[PDB]
RNA sequence: AUGGAGAGUUUGAUCCUGGCUCAGGAUGAACGCUGGCGGCGUGCCUAAUACAUGCAAGUCGAGCGAACGUUAGCGGCGGACGGGUGAGUAACACGUGGAUAACCUACCUAUAAGACUGGGAUAACUUCGGGAAACCGUAGCUAAUACCGGAUAAUAUAGUGAAAGACACUUAUAGAUGGAUCCGCGCUGCAUUAGCUAGUUGGUAAGGUAACGGCUUACCAAGGCAACGAUGCAUAGCCGACCUGAGAGGGUGAUCGGCCACACUGGAACUGAGACACGGUCCAGACUCCUACGGGAGGCAGCAGUAGGGAAUCUUCCGCAAUGGGCGAAAGCCUGACGGAGCAACGCCGCGUGAGUGAUGAAGGUCUAUCGUAAAACUCUGUUAUUAGGGAGAACAUAUGUCACAUCUUGACGUACCUAAUCAGAAAGCCACGGCUAACUACGUGCCAGCAGCCGCGGUAAUACGUAGGUGGCAAGCGUUAUCCGGAAUUAUUGGGCGUAAAGCGCGCGUAGGCGGUUUUUUAAGUCUGAUGUGAAAGCCCACGGCUCAACCGUGGAGGGUCAUUGGAAACUGGAAAACUUG
């Protein structure tokens, strides 16, 4: 009965996580994506998303080891 | 007696069946199907009261009771005793299992037992066929 | 607290290294007492080489590295 | 997360209890692994405060404090403040 | 190893048997009886029923946008909640050790990177609004240690966030929490279910969970099986508990659950300091239903109570005070977690309802001296009952001054121990009524009713019955209710027949293997047994101490049961070289 307050911020929560996991899928959407397709997204391109997933992965629900999997797929991807 | 072909293959123990198999039991209507209880207590609800003649080993004359039990099956009583309870549509308490020379029937009556409380002529057995507030 | 040396022997095998070793024990039931010897199946694996027609082994119990196979040792007797 | 259990089996005729380190999120019953003894706070039982809490004192630097007004039976003893 | 004397069972009979009825109890054991009271305890065990509702973890800030931190809900909490269990699975659901070459993390405690720079939006005041309400539309909002750029933050060997009251913020890092990524033995029955599932054998994937990897997919060959239980498959918790054995333990594991399956229903976009969420969030169902029919969504596997099914199957007596979860720099909460109890003579006890008794004592009740040392009418105990004062335990707290910690801060039940003078304030009533199961004789009774725990009784002396004064056991107790225990030696792990109870090969045949020459044996595993590890138990093969003794707690020397090390005795089931031969 104290949902007066969580039965809502669940979706706070929602909103503060998809819409960065989203700005994340435009960040698999440039670089890991063309990391082969000979573009340019090796260099500042890779280099956003070091300070963007980590405006994601300073708190206990993004990824931790799988942060030590998609940063050693995309940043030692040479 | 000889142990190797004892777990390759076991034995039995004697065999033997319990008493009163059609007793101890509540008859579902919701999903039909009895129940293994056992139960202490239990009631009675009478159907006819019942009396066959022939008696070899007393070759006296006393009747019994044919009490239905639980939803359409035949369930057969005897009233051990002097008293004679000229009634019927009762609801008691059980007794259960046979007294000597009856059977089949495996169902009685206590004494007292809500319905009556028993053949009244009795005052010193104060423990046998209705005997309640007897001086002891 | 270590890995055991887990041993046996082997029966057959299909196409690039479904291996395995016999596993076997001395032990008795709880009931009637006898000496009856007792076995159970296990699931090891090689590149192809510990395999049937004699691989008298050894195994392992540790990270499998594996489909739902369990060991890595072979530590032998013979060959045939 | 830890605090302060108790054993159960039979008397009291006095206030009695024990010493345990158990969960936090739990009632005054708790599992004990290291049995450390018991406790008699009836100010009359003296012949039963035999606990020799050795894993339940090295807490201190691992995570532990007076709570739940208990700080009494501490209030005796000083093995604590190494920090 | 504190070791096993049961009632009667054969034909007609000693005799070898043959197990039954049966015992005593113990059961969440109570029903008629009987209902002096209680120490303390448990009872939707009738139906894991449909519902008289609500009921439930909850409130707040010298850090923050209303008023003389009140009035927010940002933020934090909660939400997976306490509790309810044993409806649902042969399953790592369960007790213990455990590779971590399958694991990590804030709540308990110290901190530490520092506390720089930021924009500005959203709850409330709702700002503006249609209309049964309230459901919904416009919609700037005003802040927040915050919705929130950016510096390096750590694993390039090259990843970012901190907006501290006052003389409290965000990170490189941690000890930890449920767990466990998982290993192992824990891990039951149905042979009216073997020619084996196409993934059976296991290697080979872009993938990914704090977690290897047929786990979906990745590539190819099955005889992988194989007459050994592949597989199907039926109840589906385990584990300190209880009656209990001499001991192996052997079963039920309900008061008592420490661990897990489970909250109308199929899900569920969600999420979390811990997920598909018992008064959440939506959309399919059938329910007593609430609604200008906005359409509401609720069901006490959480206290009650209602129609109930009812062997019994309970108090809606009270409300935080015995513990603080959470909110809070703080004073404070909610208890429905835990508590306060009609108490059912359900457990059995603490003991109390008669005394100094009394010459044999009567007016005599089975018998015709018996229970009569029956009686009276005298006295003895407080302990039931007229009152009374009733304070049993015990230590609570920023500013009081400077996590060891504390005062001007702890009586609903807070009245118990109640000696208390104390009259006389009865302890219902016992069975069969012979002998075994332990019992005493008879008039009623003439086979008319009829006695009867296996044995067993009335037809004219029921040493049974109808009934009547009691001796064997008894006084909170009479007959019955039915569960496994030693007893049942009618499991045979200790404790099983062969021609004969109730039992032996149609046999030439005969796979698997239980067994499977003599001697030395190569083995150096194991037993011989053991250094060790000696890692805790409340209590153990024991005893004892607190307690008006009984309801309610405790020292653990018995090492926690090859657990953290593998052994020396080859006398041998055991990596197994032969010789002997007449069998």
């Amino acid at each position: 009965k104290s949902a007066i307050k969580r039965v809502k911020t669940t979706e706070k929560a929602e909103a503060r996580n998809i819409s960065q996991k989203s700005a994340m899928r435009t960040a698999v959407k440039n670089a890991k994506t063309a990391v082969s397709n000979n573009a340019d997204n090796k260099n500042e391109l890779v280099s956003l998303a070091v300070k963007l997933v980590d405006k994601a992965a300073q708190s206990n629900l993004i990824h931790s080891n799988k942060a030590d999997r998609i940063k050693s797929q995309l940043m030692t991807a040479n | 007696p000889t142990i190797n072909q004892l777990v390759r293959k076991p034995r039995q123990s004697k065999i033997k069946k319990s008493d009163s198999p059609a007793l101890n039991k509540g008859f579902n209507s919701k999903k039909k199907k009895f129940t293994d209880l056992n139960s202490p207590q239990k009631r009675g609800v009478c159907t006819r009261v019942g009396t066959m003649t022939p008696k070899k080993p007393n070759s006296a004359l006393r009747k019994y009771a044919r009490v239905r039990l639980s939803n359409n099956i035949e369930i057969n009583a005897y009233i051990p005793g002097i008293g004679h309870n000229l009634q019927e549509h009762s609801v008691v308490l059980v007794r259960g299992g046979r007294v000597k020379d009856l059977p089949g029937v495996r169902y009685h009556i206590v004494r007292g037992a809500l319905d009556t409380s028993g053949v009244d002529g009795r005052r010193q057995g104060r423990s046998l066929y209705g005997t309640k507030k007897p001086k002891n | 607290n270590d890995r055991k040396v887990y041993v046996g022997k082997v029966v057959s095998d299909k196409m690039d290294k479904t291996i395995t070793v016999l596993v076997e024990t001395y032990k008795t039931h709880k009931l009637y007492g006898k000496r009856v010897k007792y076995s159970k199946k296990y699931k090891t694996h090689d590149e192809n080489n510990s395999a049937k027609l004699g691989d008298i082994v050894k195994i392992q119990e540790t990270r499998p590295l594996s489909a739902t196979k369990r060991f890595r040792l072979v530590e032998i007797v013979e060959e045939s | 997360a830890v605090k302060i259990r108790l054993t159960r089996l039979g008397s009291k005729r006095n206030p009695f209890y024990r010493i345990v380190v158990a969960d936090a999120r739990s009632p005054r019953d708790g599992r004990i692994i290291e049995q450390i003894g018991t406790y008699n706070p009836t100010s009359a039982n003296a012949p039963e405060i035999k606990v020799d809490e050795a894993l339940a004192l090295k807490w201190l630097n691992d995570g532990a404090k007076p709570t739940d007004t208990v700080h009494n039976i501490l209030s005796k003893e000083g093995i604590m403040k190494k920090f």
